[PDB]
């Protein structure tokens, strides 16, 4: 389960990723 | 990605190869640190190493797991009054946003010159019953961006939030939480600054000249109650999607005041964490 | 003047002296006289502003009348100029009053921070704009010797705002009845 | 069409009426070429911040006015940036744009002759071999003459107009790049002028290449209140300024 | 779309190209504003501009982010009574719907002549305990469209809502919220009007002649309780899926009364936001 | 090989001995890009005439010396051209090259730590919320400390070294771009540094981006005549200077 | 996540889009 | 979103349709 930005804005999202 | 990300094996450290002896000219152990650079010497260089396949990730050593953790940055308090409700400057709080009203966390950033990130604010209101029954105490947390009518007192006209943000929490329903975009006119949040307001030999100089992000005003909507209370709404903050530029030496002197570096304690000699030894000879 | 209409006109006068100054206002678009303006009134609904801006002036003078004003934009950095030379040194536009009638002065965007705050802030100080006589106001016989100029401000395609917030320019120290 | 628009720096000038524009010797001002050059250093070329539209001090047009001149390399010895770069460097080279504004009404009558002049060696007012003084051919924004009074002790030039100040019947002056300001058609005068001099870059201090003259030919005549003053305002723009031979800094005088 | 919509880069502003000098005839800086039109001059025209690739969106400058924000438009109040329950015109509120019972928001619209949109109403009831225990205070918010039995008092027959809408909220369970279609017999909601009821030199004239949308009646279902209370159910409103026609100059005089323009204050001179200057010469 | 040669203007510097050179944050200083930009006007970029090798006032290295700093945007508030363009414009942006010279003999013993620091918000010497004063964080060629005496009435910074003046154990200072001058190997120190700041072009007057510190770590020790003075000389070169937001001119202070 | 008009009526839906 | 009769019985379902 993931990438389901339930919210529109980007500022709202999980902790970013890593690379 | 998954596995690597679920297993948390994204940033892995190299292994320690095997070595043999060296009765040779080039001496890697010798460099001149005056170049300001950093040595590059390793185990394998200095000793007769073996062979260890590593398996330690530098995942948790990322500006996001170093920074991305919620921290008390403010504790809004309201010792209600029922005697005079409304009145000027009462029963409603107003705080000017900042990460340095609380060491801990202030500390942590300050490790870098510039920073940037989207912030997630979590509100933990705690209702202390000073009465024989607290009723239903609703709450309004309004965010007032710079240059805006800040409530003079409890019911202004500004609590209509016709175009502002006000989050509402009623006893029972869980902790309010909301995210906010990076708010700065600048490409990054100035963790520090070596600027002033102006040439006025009375101008301001610091991390303030620059970051004035508005305020957060708390209200307890419910009206007059019978049995008193005191509300303590804790403000936690987390940094999600963070970047950092030009690291700095950590802080070792307990600060005082914010938006300033000033250490000079009230009388007490400036104290630091360093411990004293009798002799260098024995540790 | 203020509670009336005049509060809108700027009469270009005599001027015994020469190279004298007309008026000045500061650019910080949320600052009376600016503020109240369709723009200002607005901007005061957002926390941050940006881009260029346009000031336009019109001669409600006469036909046979003539003049030449010098308008200038003094970027943020120093004090609103006391003298013309000092102000002419920066951004400006000489305006030749003639068959046309409207000169439009642009206010480039000069700033450190891609963005400026709409709220009064020493930092985000946009600067000043001022107007002075280049020549005079010459009028042939039996024409009035004072006349007015109207001034306006519209945006530039540069322009843009953000971070909505509740306004400044309106306190409802009411309520409102029935 | 007569209307004209000119943009030079952060500055622009407009004119709802005009008599064309003139390019001195039909050459447009530009930067020095590695062919005609001589110096060896990389010239500093302030763009915009320097070659912009500076306006001088204004003047009155009298029925007693006689004429007034400004010497260019010199008129901007104070005009910010350009006029600093002047003082910090030995070699300076630059061309200009001259916007001469002078309005009044269609009920006025007057005529101004405007002209630029390469090497305008003025003559002294006093007989002899004594040449005009430095300090007096180096007036500044303010310009010279008007119809003024002064010490005759000073190795003072000729305040004399009709002789061209150089002793050449003014009127042949039309040979130098020029135009008039006939208040009945005109409003301004616009001269644009390249860099003329037997050397690729001269001393911005010792040598003034261009010299500008404005001379009332037909006297101003209104029937109005002498409360009505009709100034004359000059605006200038170094163009393709180039400097070099950096060092300490000269001194004001 | 996503990126552009998530990154909020839908409406982007042009960039500022590079310029050079112009010693040319056509003067763009000269136009005659009397034409009533607006000038079209730009940076690039007036100065010797550079080259800036922009990146500012006019997303937040959309009638939907300008309008689409919840605002207090009414504060229903009920100072309960246990002495006389029921009785005529008691313990039940009735409000006639409108966006102008509260400046703030009223202000904001009024910026346009006509408007249209679906509205989302959010109810924030706050129960003030004036007793030693509030019990379980259930609530009924009924919407009464024009021409309908409006409760004379507390338990009419109209609280059966056999064909009406009544939302119910019980202490604990969250804030009630519900959307409503654009309600007007007209293609748009008349933000203003220059009409009357009739030729009767005593007819009505305003934004009222036109918008009479019904009422909202509040009741506190629970019956008689012991320990008193006072309920304050706040009514917030948001405009979703909005359109606007013919903008107007904002308001600068504090109004009074609704459905009217009238400013003329009670005695006090008419006050406006404009500030006074000593001199035009210095700002 | 240690020898180094550097050429910046009409100026060049040599060093028959050195400890490499350092590029701050491994980025080489250059001109602003139309991407990260914001302003709208065409920046003036004095080349050579401006971004050249200016040398400051020299200093003495004492057995009682404690340390001395210079703030860059500020150290050249007088250095010709650059330092004029500073005052004539609102926005200024530029990177530098720091040549720190300090020789003595191979019979001397000493160690200097040199470091540059982005946003060096100093602390006041006095407890409270009173920030250091303008006029004192704006010393000029001359720099600050030495081990000097002064009014405590002035909202005066911390003359305090070990705390870094900012209250961070000096020694962690090694995090900032740096190098030493170990008189037994070294001769100089060379720092090169791009433009670091959350904004494309800042106020050359209100804001000093780079701050430079030189601190005696191991005290100078000879066995010679204290007639033998071992100065410390700093030389600086704006690089890729760019200015804009032309106008009147600020004022000296 | 989107376009899941959990409710029937159109009046009930998120803030519209932009174009 | 629809036709997800989360419940077995038919009596339990939304308001019917129209045709
Ligand atoms: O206002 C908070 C305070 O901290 C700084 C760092 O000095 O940075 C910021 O972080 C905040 C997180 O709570 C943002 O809310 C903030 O407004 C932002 O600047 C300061 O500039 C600021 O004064
Ligand atoms: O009844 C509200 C009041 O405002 C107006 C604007 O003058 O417009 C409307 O907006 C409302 C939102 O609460 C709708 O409920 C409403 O009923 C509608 O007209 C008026 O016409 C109305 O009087």
């Amino acid at each position: 389960y993931f990438n389901i930005n339930y919210f529109k804005d980007a500022a709202s999202s999980g902790a970013s990723r890593l690379d | 990605n998954y596995i690597d990300e679920v297993l948390n094996e994204v940033l892995v450290v190299p292994n320690i190869k095997e070595s043999h002896h060296t009765t040779s000219n080039s001496a890697p152990l010798l460099d001149a640190a005056e170049t300001g650079h950093t040595s590059n010497v390793q185990p394998e260089d200095a000793i007769e190493t073996r062979y260890v396949i590593t398996s330690q990730t530098r995942d948790e050593m990322s500006i996001e797991s170093f920074l991305g953790r919620s921290g008390c940055v403010h504790i809004s308090r309201i010792k209600v009054d029922y005697t005079d409700y409304n009145g000027q400057d009462i029963n409603f709080t107003k705080w000017k946003i900042t990460l340095q009203e609380m060491a801990q966390i202030r500390r942590k950033f300050e490790l870098f010159t510039y920073v940037r990130f989207d912030s997630e604010i979590t509100l933990v209101p705690c209702i202390a019953g000073r009465g024989d029954d607290i009723g239903h105490i609703v709450m309004q947390y309004m965010y007032v961006p710079p240059g805006a009518p800040i409530p003079s007192k409890r019911n202004d006209f500004s609590w209509q939030s016709g175009t502002n943000m006000s989050i509402f929490w009623q006893h029972g329903q869980p902790f309010p939480r909301f995210s906010i975009p990076f708010l700065s006119i600048a490409s990054a949040y100035y963790m520090f600054y070596d600027g002033y307001d102006g040439d006025n030999t009375s101008s301001k100089y610091g991390s303030v000249v620059t970051n004035d992000m508005g305020t957060i005003c708390s209200r307890i909507v419910t009206e007059k109650q019978k049995l008193s209370v005191v509300i303590t709404t804790h403000i936690y903050h987390k940094a999600k999607h963070t970047k950092a530029w030009c690291p700095r030496p950590p802080r070792a002197v307990p600060y005082t005041h914010s938006h300033v570096t000033n250490y000079m304690p009230e009388t007490g000699d400036v104290t630091t964490a360093i411990v004293r030894r009798n002799t260098i000879t024995t540790a | 003047n203020v509670g009336n209409v005049s509060m809108y006109t700027v009469q270009l006068g005599n001027q015994t002296g020469m190279a004298q100054k007309v008026f000045s206002i500061k650019v910080d678009i949320t600052s009376t006289p600016l503020a109240t303006t369709l723009i200002g009134e607005i901007a005061s609904y957002y926390t941050h502003w940006t881009g260029s801006l346009r000031f336009s002036f019109m001669f409600c003078g006469t036909a046979n009348t003539t003049l030449k004003l010098l308008l200038a934009y003094t970027p943020p950095g120093i004090d609103e100029p006391t003298t013309r030379k000092d102000a002419m040194l920066g951004t400006h536009v000489v305006w030749d009053v003639g068959l046309q009638s409207t000169i439009s002065l642009v206010v480039p965007w000069v700033s450190a921070s891609h963005f400026r705050l709409t709220a009064d802030n020493k930092y985000s100080m946009a600067g000043y704009i001022t107007c002075w006589y280049q020549t005079n106001l010459v009028v042939p016989p039996s024409t009035p010797q004072t006349a007015d100029m109207l001034c306006f401000v519209s945006a530039c395609k540069d322009f843009c705002l953000r971070m909505a917030r509740d306004t400044d320019l309106h306190i409802q120290s009411g309520p409102i009845e029935q | 069409d007569r209307i004209m628009q000119i943009t030079r720096g952060d500055s622009t000038i407009s004119s709802d009426d005009v008599a064309n524009a003139v390019v001195g010797y039909g050459v447009w001002p530009h930067y020095l070429t590695p062919q005609d050059a001589t110096a060896i250093n990389k010239p500093t070329q302030p763009d915009t911040s320097s070659n912009r539209f500076y306006t001088l001090e204004s003047k009155h047009w009298n029925g007693s006015s006689k004429g007034w001149w400004w010497k260019l390399p010199d008129a901007l010895k104070d005009m910010g940036i350009f006029g600093e770069n002047m003082y910090y460097h030995f070699l300076g080279r630059s061309g200009y744009t001259v916007h001469v504004q002078c309005n009044a009404s269609k009920f006025h009558q007057g005529t101004l002759l405007v002209a630029m002049i390469p090497e305008h060696q003025l003559a002294s007012a006093k007989h002899g071999s004594v040449t005009a003084g430095y300090k007096l051919t180096h007036p500044g924004e303010a310009g010279r003459d008007v119809s003024q009074e002064r010490d005759a002790s000073l190795r003072q030039p000729s305040d004399d107009s009709w002789l061209n100040f150089d002793g050449t019947l003014l009127g042949n002056l039309l040979i130098f790049p020029h135009q008039f300001i006939n208040l009945r058609s005109n409003n301004s005068a616009t001269l644009i002028v390249p860099y003329v001099n037997a050397v690729p870059m001269d001393s911005m201090l010792r040598h003034n290449n261009w010299c500008l003259v404005i001379i009332p030919i037909s006297p101003l005549r209104s029937e109005t209140t002498s409360s009505n003053i009709v100034p004359i305002t000059v605006s200038i723009s170094p163009m393709c300024a180039e400097f070099s031979g950096a060092r300490a800094k000269n001194i004001k005088q």
